[PDB]
């Protein structure tokens, strides 16, 4: 109930005029009181529509101001959207900044004038510095200045931070006022005509610099900001990658005293094991050269910060480094050209001096792995292999974005990238032809996409036809099935929904053991991803072909084989200005259904091939090997204790043993630590990488202004947990400014606190971080029933596409490929089912969601609706509440710290209860209905549909299930078995969890099976109503925990819930109408 | 020399050392490679000519290494090896194979 | 057991070359347990055998 | 309930570490005991009557680098002295003292 | 390694408690037992599988 006050002050601050008026609107769930609210509303609207003072009535109707609930505030004020300058003249008395063109390697990557690089606007492109975000610089500056004004009178350590950031913003604003403000278009892009007389790379630096200075809480932060802001104005290609590089060595210097362990994906079990740090001499010399480059770049304070820590090499002072390690990824992207980003990868040194004894072994291991993967399904003749075509045709929605192609649905034209729609287009003209695999050559080279991530290189993406997916699908899914239980496929091992977060290193770390960890991200254009890899797979297919008797399967295999033939020679469309290059690339990269797991395989085979050479000189027991995409690590234990000389000689031998296969590497050997893209360990303590740029994005998504605020807040929460902490108030200011909407030149709308933090499809953040907030009142239910009434919408584009000819053809081919003679009973069901996966197509979502926003807007303006009894969550909590009883408790300290970078209160929680140990099927994958879905498809279906589907009669369930590609015999058998009744509870668990972000964010990190949490929750057991006792125990846990978070102390509980209300609620259970947005979730592991 | 991959094949398929640990634990073959056979051939010859005592450094889990070491100790005398490593090798063999 | 002739051959060649190179020695080759000691990986022997 | 067909043996290097640690602790313990007993006996034979036999014990406990002398009283220290009075001095220091 | 007869080594003094510190030095025995406990925790093996 505080956000809105800051909103009011922002409104008062930004406009400031007599003519600037401020117009609240309220609502209440009580009829009489609502009519008085309507009255107040009316009179206020009138007064607003008559240039009358509004401030007088506000006292008379004080009751509405105190007890009624706000929605939004409008603002009518005359201005020509400037105001930044009109405030800013005072805050700009520092010195402006001068570029240095001889910093970046290229010439055009310097921050020189646009016209000196793009004289004509017809050849201009802002994409090499496009922020790619629907939020203005003016918004950012306005937010900063209002923040600065309000935090101008606090007197504490907070003020010492304020003076620091104030000095920084002076340094910034002097530089900005030197030239001026770039002006946004409707799309928040910046055209040539504003930047025409200004430096090209001023905007991203500006935005990134704002992002940095808003994340200053300490003295060392101020040092970092002063040392980066002035150097990030020039270096834009070798900076975050640079300073973030020494960390990989630093982790190998901290003696472990106390450890954390894995068994199964979150089984934590601490260990007091001690391990020393046997560092060689030459890695220090490597580090010194890196520091010489660091100083050569213009760095003074950060060598000192790296130098004064080494006197002790203690882990208590070490988080500074970790803090620093996240500041490298909050400086921005190196948004260079597709070409030049490829040429970071497309430099090759291929030699006829490597072994042949090695590649054959490599190929064989790949072959053997393929056979291990594919022995069972190829042999037992699974339906999904026979009907691979239909399988891929269902799983088109889970594919990549194909190249743009011109379609027409009756009487329109569309440029879709969705490959299912491409197939639909090709069906009409007789072009659907999955048996004839297209070539990939001079006559038809491939387009590209770029997978970026700051502080690292750019990876590439194939953009293929629709046959390749179909070919790779079935085989790769069976491979995945094999890979669910194989440990070494780290990206693919699971307990059917999890990826192993905290590694598998710490079991056997010791004074006698070592670990070799290695980045393999440049190994895409390499000489070991060409011919042997593919031919090994082809050989494996030959073996598998001789390991089966069915003919459909052999057809599939021969087509997949020929696909691998075509992928062995593959050319690549790449523009450069106007003309187009096509380059010989007969090798492997990302952008495929096969690439990820296959790269994991290939790296596994490669390292297995490398690993047979240390054995010529050392005896070790391979305890573990791991591969996850762009890195891999193997730990090994010896017959004796380790020395410096053995590590050095092993390292040189490893480097040269990669050199024998013509393979570059920064080889890294250690005893205690690793560093990889997504996480890293030092001294038996897990840290993480906080690298998500906020004001600069990777690529241009499809979301609105609205949802990008929610994703940015989710990323904020994540980065905060990682360690990189930004001031939450700034984020809130941005959220209000991005959900604010301009209806005219002078009308602007501003939503409120109780709309963005309320459980709906529009939730954005929370009033108290790490805690969803609920509604004990009528009013949150009331507006939720309204928004649920409005969430269900239509897309006329989808309606007319489903009424076209291509849709009919598609349905006909589906039918005659599966079954016939129920042309008016199921086929309509199948059309309705295909609709469920047309909605993946983005413009449909835009139509639907913009429609949702318009419908939303026509009741944000005007008063409220009673919404007709539709039960939701807050009704339940409203009814559960009057049977509680609180009591003061006092818990002890019994859990060990292993995530220092958390806030100390979060750690206090962790230092009193446990960390999570399971991961519940948030999508119901282990459910026996889903083990059918995972048998005939990969598709998710969302928990809205499932939660509804189980509630229906036994008739339309049959139609709905048969419509999903499933045959009739197994569906009938499923209905007879009655396992869905054994799955109401799992589905409801997943439903409530998805609604309440229990497996998404801070609550994803917590053990609800704990004994420590349970002894406070003294809810006796009744039985034969599982839903109630489940939800009661859960809600009570949340109550105690929220009380703990906000107040520190603990409490116990008690709920003698009457059986009468149990029965009254049992019928209210399976008619709930609620929903949470996918875009609001914040996965700590991305 | 013989191509390594054949021997890799037959060991790999008949042993199933993939299977013969815990399945959730790490086990596989070890170096059959070239530039070790001749390395050994040089090491052995130069040490026997020089009468340089040489030691063993192994892992007992890889019983194939020991199956080759017993051949080695059979053919090569025992006074060339320091008694401690020799005894270790024989003792693992006995406690593993013979008794 | 099924590397019979191959290991026979290995031993004969090794022994032959050992003795024929022994002949090109001039100082008495005397037997002592030396202080330090060459390492020998049995995996190399398996590669050889 | 979570256990089966999986033996875990401490590696020999861990054993050797633990053994050497215990050895070093025990040896330090005896050496400092012998030291202190020597000085106490010598003090008793030099008639030192103004000498409060605490700082010796403070040194004795400080060289064993695990205790907190800030929160151990004087009475325990004096008992430690009382026991130490009745101990033979080691051979080096004793012969050199005689 | 083989070691010559020129070499040497020092033997520790492993003479048992002359003081009987398990007789009314309970705060020290507490420290000792706690020390040995926490030391011993770093050497208990992890349950690997």
């Amino acid at each position: 109930g505080k956000y809105n006050l800051i909103l009011s002050e922002y409104l008062s601050f930004i406009y400031n005029s007599q003519s600037a008026v401020q117009i609240p609107i309220y609502y209440s769930s009580n009829s009489e009181l609502e009519n008085r609210c309507i009255e107040f509303h009316s009179k206020c609207l009138e007064n607003s529509k008559n240039g009358l003072s509004l401030k007088k009535l506000f006292v008379e109707y004080s009751d509405v101001i105190e007890n009624a609930t706000l929605l939004s505030i409008l603002s009518y004020s005359y201005d020509k959207y400037n105001a930044v300058e009109r405030k800013l003249v005072k805050y700009a008395k520092g010195k402006p900044l001068e570029a240095d063109l001889t910093v970046n390697e290229l010439d055009y990557e310097n921050n020189k004038i646009t016209s000196e690089l793009f004289p004509t606007a017809e050849e201009y492109t802002d994409l090499l510095m496009d922020p790619a975000i629907l939020t203005s610089l003016s918004s950012n500056l306005n937010a900063v200045m209002f923040w600065l004004e309000k935090h101008e009178n606090d007197v504490a350590e907070k003020l010492k931070i304020y003076k620091r950031r104030l000095d920084l913003f002076t340094i910034v604003a002097s530089t900005v006022n030197k030239y001026g403000v770039p002006r946004h278009n409707a799309k928040y892009r910046y055209e040539y005509e504003v930047m025409k007389d200004k430096p090209y790379y001023l905007v991203t630096w500006a935005n990134s610099s704002i992002e940095m200075l808003m994340s200053v809480f300490s003295h060392e932060d101020y040092l970092i900001a002063r040392e980066l802001i002035v150097l990030s104005y020039s270096n834009r290609s070798t900076l975050a990658k640079l300073v973030s590089s020494p960390m990989s060595i630093l982790v190998a210097l901290v003696d472990i005293n106390g450890t954390f362990i894995t068994n199964e994906e979150l089984e934590l079990e601490f260990s007091n094991k001690y391990v020393r740090a046997i560092v060689p001499d030459q890695t220090f010399d490597e580090l010194k050269q890196m520091l010489d480059n660091m100083r050569k770049a213009g760095l003074t304070d950060i060598p000192k910060m790296i130098q004064d820590w080494l006197v002790d090499c203690s882990i208590e002072k070490f988080p500074l480094m970790a803090k620093i390690y996240s500041w490298s990824f909050h400086v921005g992207f190196r948004k260079q050209k597709m070409l030049d980003a490829a040429l970071d990868q497309l430099k090759t040194e291929y030699t006829e001096d490597v072994d042949d004894e090695m590649y054959r072994e490599y190929t064989m291991l790949i072959r053997d792995e393929v056979v291990k993967m594919l022995e069972e399904p190829v042999k037992h003749d699974d339906h999904l292999l026979q009907d691979s075509e239909l399988a891929g045709l269902l799983s088109m929605s889970s594919a990549s974005n194909g190249e743009s192609r011109q379609l027409k649905f009756g009487r329109k034209t569309i440029f879709s990238t969705k490959k299912n729609m491409h197939v639909m287009d090709d069906m009409a003209n007789g072009r659907y032809t999955p048996g004839i695999i297209p070539p990939v050559n001079v006559d038809k080279p491939i387009p590209l996409g770029r997978r970026d991530v700051p502080g690292r290189r750019t990876r590439i993406i194939f953009i293929l036809p629709y046959e390749y997916f179909i070919a790779q699908h079935a085989v790769v899914e069976k491979m995945l099935i094999y890979a669910k239980h194989t440990r070494e496929y780290a990206e693919f091992y699971s307990q059917s929904n999890q990826l192993l977060s905290y590694g598998d290193v710490t079991r056997f770390l010791s004074n006698n053991s070592m670990v070799l960890y290695t980045d393999v991200s440049q190994w895409d254009s390499s000489q070991h991803n060409t011919q042997p890899f593919r031919k090994g797979i082809i050989m494996g297919l030959d073996m598998l072909a001789n390991m089966t008797n069915d003919a459909r399967v052999i057809q599939t295999l021969n087509l997949y084989k020929q696909t691998q033939i075509n992928l062995m020679d593959s050319y690549v469309q790449i523009p450069d200005g106007n003309v187009i290059k096509k380059i010989q690339y007969g090798a492997v990269a990302s952008g495929e259904k096969q690439t990820k797991a296959a790269n994991s395989i290939a790296n596994l085979a490669l390292i297995k091939t490398v690993l047979s050479r240390i054995s010529n000189k050392y005896s070790f027991a391979t305890k573990i090997i791991r591969v996850d995409g762009d890195d891999n690590y193997a730990v090994l234990q010896f017959n004796t204790e380790v020395t410096k000389q053995m590590v050095q000689d092993v390292s040189n031998d490893v480097r040269e043993t990669y050199a024998r296969m013509n393979t570059k590497v920064k080889a890294l050997v250690s005893t205690v630590g690793i560093e990889i893209a997504k996480r890293y360990i030092a001294g038996g303590k897990i840290f993480f990488r906080a690298g998500i740029n906020l004001l600069n994005n990777e690529k241009k998504g499809q979301s609105t202004q609205w949802d990008q605020a929610a994703v940015l807040y989710s990323n904020y929460i994540v980065n905060r947990l990682r360690g990189f902490e930004t001031d939450r108030e700034f984020i809130l200011t941005k959220i209000m400014q991005m959900t604010s909407v301009a209806i005219t030149g002078s009308l602007r709308l501003f939503p409120s606190e109780r709309v963005l933090t309320t459980n709906s499809t529009f939730k954005v953040f929370d009033s108290e971080d790490f805690i969803i907030e609920y509604g004990t009142t009528d009013d949150e239910v009331y507006i939720q029933r309204a928004f649920m009434s409005l969430s269900s919408q239509k897309s006329g584009i989808a309606d007319e596409i489903a009424a076209s000819s291509t849709f009919k053809n598609y349905v006909s081919r589906l039918s005659e490929q599966l079954l016939f003679s129920k042309n008016n009973i199921v086929s309509r069901g199948i059309a309705l089912t295909e609709k469920a996966k047309l909605n993946s197509y983005a413009p449909i979502s835009l139509e639907k969601r913009r429609a949702q926003i318009s419908a939303l807007l026509t009741m944000l303006q005007k008063p409220v609706t009673f919404k007709s009894s539709k039960i939701t969550i807050n009704d339940i909590l409203r009814d559960i509440k009057p049977f509680f009883t609180v009591n003061e408790a006092h818990l002890p300290i019994q859990y060990q710290k292993f995530m220092p970078t958390l806030p100390d209160n979060v750690q206090y929680i962790i230092q009193c209860i446990g960390s999570r140990t399971y991961q519940i099927e948030d999508d119901g994958s282990k459910s026996a209905i889903s083990r059918l879905i995972s048998k005939y498809s990969v598709y998710k279906p969302s928990i809205e549909e499932l939660y509804k589907v189980i509630s229906l009669h036994e008739n339309e369930i049959q139609l709905y299930l048969i419509s999903l590609g499933i045959p009739k015999i197994d569906a009938d058998t499923y209905v007879g078995s009655k396992i869905y009744s054994q799955d109401k509870y799992r589905i409801l668990e997943s439903y409530v969890y998805n609604l309440l972000s229990i497996n998404y964010g801070c609550y994803q990190l917590f053990d609800f099976n704990s004994p420590d949490l349970e002894k406070l929750i003294r809810i006796p057991f009744k039985g034969k109503i599982p839903a109630v006792t489940f939800i009661l125990h859960l809600y009570a846990k949340l109550e105690v925990i929220n009380h703990a978070i906000k107040n520190g102390s603990w409490i116990s509980l008690f709920c003698n819930y009457p059986k009468s209300e149990m029965i009254k609620l049992w019928k209210k259970m399976w008619n709930i109408t609620s929903l949470r947005s996918p875009y609001t979730n914040a996965n700590f592991f991305q | 020399l013989v191509s390594t991959e054949a021997q890799i094949q037959k060991m790999s398929q008949d042993l199933q050392l993939e299977a013969l640990t815990i399945q959730s634990e790490t086990q596989f073959l070890t170096g059959i490679n070239s530039q070790a056979a001749n390395d050994c051939f040089k090491t052995l010859i130069a040490a026997m000519l020089s009468q340089r005592t040489m030691s063993l450094d192994f892992v007992t889990t890889n019983y194939m290494s020991l199956i080759s070491g017993m051949w080695l100790l059979t053919v090569v005398p025992n006074d060339m090896f320091i008694r401690e490593s020799l005894v270790a090798c024989q003792l693992a063999i006995i406690n593993t194979i013979i008794y | 057991s099924n590397r019979l002739g191959q290991l026979v051959d290995l031993t004969r060649l090794l022994a032959y070359n050992y003795e024929t190179l022994m002949a090109c020695i001039t100082m008495n080759m005397q037997h002592v347990q030396t202080l330090t000691t060459e390492k020998l990986q049995l995996t190399s022997v398996t590669s050889l055998c | 309930m979570l256990i089966g067909n999986a033996t875990v043996i401490p590696s020999p290097q861990t054993l050797f570490h633990y053994y050497n640690v215990n050895v070093n602790f025990h040896s330090n313990y005896n050496e400092r005991i012998n030291d202190a007993v020597a000085i106490i006996t010598a003090a008793n034979r030099l008639n030192l009557y103004q000498k409060k036999m605490k700082s010796i014990v403070e040194d004795f406990l400080k060289r064993l680098q695990i205790f907190d002398i800030s929160r151990v009283p004087d009475d325990q220290m004096y008992r430690l002295r009382d026991r130490l009075r009745l101990l033979p001095v080691e051979i080096r220091r004793l012969d050199i003292f005689n | 390694r083989n070691l010559p007869s020129t070499a040497r080594y020092i033997r520790p003094n492993l003479l048992q408690d002359r003081l009987n510190l398990h007789d009314n030095f309970e705060s020290l025995w507490d420290t000792i037992t706690t020390s040995n406990y926490i030391l011993a925790r770093s050497v208990v093996p992890d349950l690997k599988e």
